[PDB]
């Protein structure tokens, strides 16, 4: 996998000392994610030799974190906030609806193959709740029932997220509700 | 050398000594799960709790006797109700998700969990005593799944001392085992299948419980039933 | 309720699906453990559909990729559970009258299960 | 006026979030056009390393990571002149529920951060710093990298800053979602390439942190506050706040209120002021407010609470504690149990799994109780046990996470025990009001 982009290893290994090659484990794992949708046992075997340690050690390290997936994820992996602040904004009703609709459990992937789901923790934008993070990019903030069907229908039409019109207005570091 | 008062006994003891080893040296006792002869102490399971005074001024929070060093003129209480009550609870927590295998479990009466359970557990307060508070579904996972032809691993039993994984990186230097996910869900696992290092057998002798077991001698006799014969291995010069 | 009885009945089923998928796609099914509240049941009665409590669909090396279990008869907050080891995915299936076996609001049908099993087998089996 | 700054004063000067939300606020040019790294320059050329410590020890700055430790003092522990490589680390793993102040400082005014770490770097003899940002903060990550490159170019970073014989570079390490990575000692292991477990603190980070070398760790807000402190004297900083809570704090409020979000304010301004003047007051009736982080014990919605000074002392001796200053209001329309049900299930999911007390205690016993009692499957007995578990855990774990899971529960019982006994005694689940539009 990383045989290809040698210029990437080069650069990231550079960020850390000669002895702490292990440091690279996180960012390497990271790439394999944003590229392939999920991390394969092979990738770990690789990253292992690559970073100078055992496949076991790298497995333990990878299975620790929440972002990395280890089973295939849809094109658009909706991660929903469920922590308190978003709960008082309706976070559960959203999750019920989003699931009930798509008919997918967390482990699964929609028939059409583009939607996985997963509850996550507080994403540090409580003021703009409820919040959804899509893949590895900017929060689709203030998911109202309406706004949601808009984010959904938008991706469902192939439209690249970073330019989908989201009905209603939603603030920056301060937000007005009406 | 340092002056340390355990409970009622006073003992001399080198400077970089463990409060734990202090206690045992004085001839006392404390629940011991994760620390081990020759392995790095970390205060993992939290059994070897004690109370400490150091001037008498009583430290606010209980300490992990296995990772706190001794200091000159230190009192170490290992009998206070406050202490027993704490060990009692810690034991309760350890047993909270365990699997109920004993009669069937190959760890026989040579199991650190049982012994300490009986030794310190079930706190006497001062009516029908309550053996178990936790009435929910226990943690169920993988079971009796052999890592190699010589070691059979039972994940359910494991108590998450760090003994085995810690041993591997330290003694042999062959990291072929380590916890997987996190929280109540973590477990011991591998990706180096044969258990490579020529020194894997030792994890069987360290594992406080019946998770890591000698498969070479699975289901032969219970541990007391055996006739022990101390001797010397003469396969090689050591 | 007597919905408890129906849950175990369904758990018997969930197991039958597992054994099916097992011999079907050529991969090992294994009873991981039997109910303690059966083993150490003595003169005491027992009218549960099976003894089997924890089961797995393991791979070539034995490493499980699917893990199912139901809660013992004497426990509280009963649920039948699915777990894809190594991949932080946990499913709690309950039972609703008339609707059936559900993971929340969504039904857990032989179809949906078999789907989950595959996703796991293909991506998570070591051998 | 006459004496001391504590809120909506006219002599209050916004510093940190001054430029946040202003079009093009991250450009190196936008920072210099507004008096950029000109403070970093002065300090490096004139004042000595130790001297800059004393100005911060003098300022009264306390760790804005929620900690609350005197940051001047903190740097005072770093080794003098020993020749070892020293590391500085920015704890941008902001992930404690209800807290989102550090996000926008990264997203919009990164150069402020960089300048801060330069100062702080020089202060502790750190030739290299790392910034650990949670892997959910996409924008902040993208922005930081950019800014670090710009600054690396025009010579504000690296080789030999400002002609002065001090060098300083930054690297950005993205995390991957795990609350625990925010414990300083855990952060080091995560970044260092290991499983994210907190370390044995008998051997401290100050003398052995990142790869064994003497490192120091400060929060985004802390390091950013270092810039205005070095600019307008420590005395300017100190003319703000209470007797032990000096400076300006970035408070943030969330939950059912008119306009939530971040509000820069002088340490000590009243909850009322924040909840009402800036945030524009609740939209529901409120019953309790979580003062600092999530890890802070809830307080009841009483007059005397609203009129309390948000400080590292007034909240202290009031039962709770000021964490990250990230308030969360809770409506009477949602059961207090339902709220803790949630918070604990968070810590339960977020535990690392080193401790028995936490791995099994909170993540095993505790969470399940709430489930029982919160489906009206609980009896009076259950409550009493959840009650008893607390003191068995709080005391001794390995890291403060468990403490964080038990306090807010402990606290909730202290002020709402009745709410728990209700759902139990009456076998009613928690209420499910409709909460989203
Ligand atoms: C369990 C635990 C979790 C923490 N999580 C965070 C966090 O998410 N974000 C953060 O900024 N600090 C967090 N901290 C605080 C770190 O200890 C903190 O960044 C460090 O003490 C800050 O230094 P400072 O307060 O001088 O800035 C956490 C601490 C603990 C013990
Ligand atoms: S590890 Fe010990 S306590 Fe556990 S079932 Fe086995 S013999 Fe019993
Ligand atoms: S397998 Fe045994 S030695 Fe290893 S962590 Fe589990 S209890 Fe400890
Ligand atoms: S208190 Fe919890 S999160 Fe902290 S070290 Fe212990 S098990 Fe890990
Ligand atoms: S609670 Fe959802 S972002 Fe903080
Ligand atoms: S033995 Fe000291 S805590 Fe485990
Ligand atoms: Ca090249
Ligand atoms: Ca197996």
């Amino acid at each position: 996998f990383f045989d290809d982009k040698q210029d990437f290893l080069e650069e990231t290994f550079a960020k850390y000392p000669p002895e702490g090659r292990r440091a690279a484990i996180m960012p390497l794992l990271r790439r394999v994610q944003q590229e392939e949708g999920w991390i394969r046992p092979e990738r770990i075997e690789e990253i292992a030799r690559l970073v100078g340690t055992t496949p076991t050690e790298v497995m333990g390290v990878a299975s620790f974190y929440s972002y990395y997936q280890f089973v295939p994820t849809g094109k658009y992996h909706l991660q929903v906030c469920a922590t308190l602040s978003c709960k008082l904004a309706g976070a559960e009703e959203l999750w019920d609806y989003l699931t009930e609709t798509l008919g997918i459990g967390p482990g699964e992937v929609t028939p059409d193959g583009l939607f996985s789901v997963q509850k996550v923790e507080c994403l540090g934008s409580c003021h703009t709740a409820p919040v959804i993070q899509v893949n590895d990019e900017p929060y689709v903030e203030c998911v109202t029932r309406a706004r949601l069907e808009a984010l959904l229908a938008g991706l469902r039409a192939g439209k690249r997220l970073e330019e989908i019109e989201l009905p209603g207005k939603c603030g920056h570091h301060v937000h007005e509700v009406e | 050398m340092v002056r340390v008062k355990v409970n009622d006994r006073i003992v001399e003891v080198p400077p970089g000594t463990s409060v734990m080893d202090a206690v045992f040296h004085a001839g006392y006792d404390v629940p011991l799960f994760c620390s081990e002869k020759h392995l790095s102490p970390i205060g993992a399971c939290r059994m070897c709790l004690v109370r400490i005074g150091l001037p008498i001024q009583w430290q606010p929070k209980l300490a992990a006797s296995c990772v706190t060093a001794v200091a000159d003129g230190m009192v170490v209480d290992t009998l206070s109700d406050v202490v027993r009550e704490a060990q009692a609870g810690m034991v309760e927590f350890t047993l909270l998700n365990h699997p109920l295998d004993c009669p069937t479990c190959d760890k026989g009466g040579a199991c650190e969990l049982q012994d300490r359970t009986v030794e310190y557990g079930l706190y006497e307060k001062y009516e029908l005593p309550v053996y178990t508070r936790f009435e929910f579904t226990r943690r169920h996972v993988d079971k009796h799944h052999p890592l190699s032809p010589f070691v059979i691993l039972d994940r359910e039993r494991c108590i998450h001392c760090k003994r085995c994984v810690r041993y591997f990186e330290e003694v042999p230097g062959d990291e072929v085992l380590d916890f997987i996910e996190r929280g109540v869900h973590t477990f011991i696992g591998t990706m180096d299948f044969g258990l490579p290092s020529g020194f894997s057998g030792n994890i069987t002798d360290i594992c406080p419980v019946g998770a890591l077991l000698d498969l070479t001698a699975r289901f032969r006799a219970r541990n007391w039933e055996m006739e022990e014969t101390p001797t010397t291995c003469a396969l090689c010069p050591v | 309720a007597s919905s408890e009885r129906e849950l175990y009945e369904a758990w018997v089923e969930l197991l039958s699906w597992m054994r099916e998928y097992a011999q079907a796609k050529g991969v090992r099914f294994e009873k991981e453990a039997d109910f303690p509240d059966f083993i150490y049941r003595m003169e005491r009665p027992y009218d549960l559909p099976t003894t089997i409590m924890t089961a797995s669909l393991s791979d070539g090396l034995g490493e499980p990729f699917l893990l199912a279990d139901v809660s013992p008869r004497h426990a509280k907050l009963k649920r039948i559970g699915l777990r894809l080891p190594r991949a932080h995915i946990h499913l709690h299936a309950h039972y609703e009258p008339g609707k059936g076996l559900v993971t929340g609001k969504i039904p857990l049908t032989k179809e949906r299960f078999f789907a989950l099993a595959d996703r796991a087998r293909e991506a998570l089996a070591f051998a | 006026t006459g004496p001391i700054l504590s809120g909506l004063d006219p002599r209050f000067e916004r510093t940190l979030y001054a430029h946040v939300g202003k079009e093009g606020s991250w450009t190196l040019d936008y920072y210099l056009r507004h008096g950029g790294y000109e403070t970093a320059k002065r300090v490096l050329k004139e004042k000595t390393p130790d001297e800059v410590i004393e100005e911060v020890k003098r300022s009264g700055l306390r760790g804005r990571g929620g900690a609350g430790f005197p940051t001047g003092l903190k740097w005072s522990f770093m080794p003098k002149d020993d020749g070892k490589q020293h590391y500085l680390i920015c704890n941008a793993d902001e992930s404690e529920p209800g807290s989102f102040k550090d996000r926008y400082i990264l997203e919009d005014v990164p150069h402020l951060l960089i300048e801060g770490m330069i100062l702080a770097g020089y202060a502790i003899r750190a030739t290299v710093g790392y910034i650990y940002v949670r892997g959910e903060y996409r924008r902040a990550a993208d922005r930081l990298e950019q800014a670090i490159k710009e600054a690396r170019a025009r010579g504000y970073l690296g080789k030999n800053l400002f002609g002065t014989d001090f060098s300083f570079d930054l690297h950005v390490h993205r995390g991957a979602g795990a609350y625990i990575c925010g414990e300083e000692t855990a952060l080091m292991n995560s970044l260092e390439g290991l499983r994210a477990n907190p370390r044995l603190k008998p051997p401290f980070p100050a003398q052995s942190g990142l790869w064994g070398k003497p490192t120091t760790i400060n929060n985004v807000e802390t390091l950013a506050s270092v810039v205005p402190i070095m600019e307008r004297g420590a005395d300017w900083f100190a003319q703000m706040g209470t007797e032990q809570s000096k400076g300006m704090k970035l408070y943030q409020i969330s939950g059912p209120v008119k306009r939530p979000g971040v509000y820069e304010l002088p340490m000590g301004t009243t909850f009322r002021e924040l909840i009402y003047e800036w945030a524009g007051g609740p939209l529901e009736p409120i019953q309790a407010i979580i003062p600092g982080g999530s890890s802070t014990p809830p307080l009841p919605f009483t007059e005397e609470v609203l009129d309390t000074p948000m400080s590292y002392e007034h909240l202290q001796a009031k039962g709770s504690m000021l964490g990250t200053g990230g308030v969360i209001l809770i409506p009477e329309r949602v059961s207090m149990v339902d709220a803790m049900w949630n918070l604990t299930r968070f810590y339960a999911h977020e535990s690392c799994g080193k401790c028995t007390p936490c791995r099994e205690g909170v993540a095993g016993f505790m969470v399940n109780l709430f489930a029982k009692i919160g489906t009206g499957q609980g009896e009076e007995k259950d409550v009493e046990n959840l009650e008893a578990l607390l003191p068995l855990i709080e005391g001794r774990s390995f890291c403060p996470l468990a403490d964080a899971a038990v306090w807010p529960v402990k606290g909730s019982l202290r002020h709402f025990k009745d709410q728990y006994l209700a759902l139990a005694r009456e076998k009613r689940p928690v209420p499910r009001p409709s909460l989203w539009r």
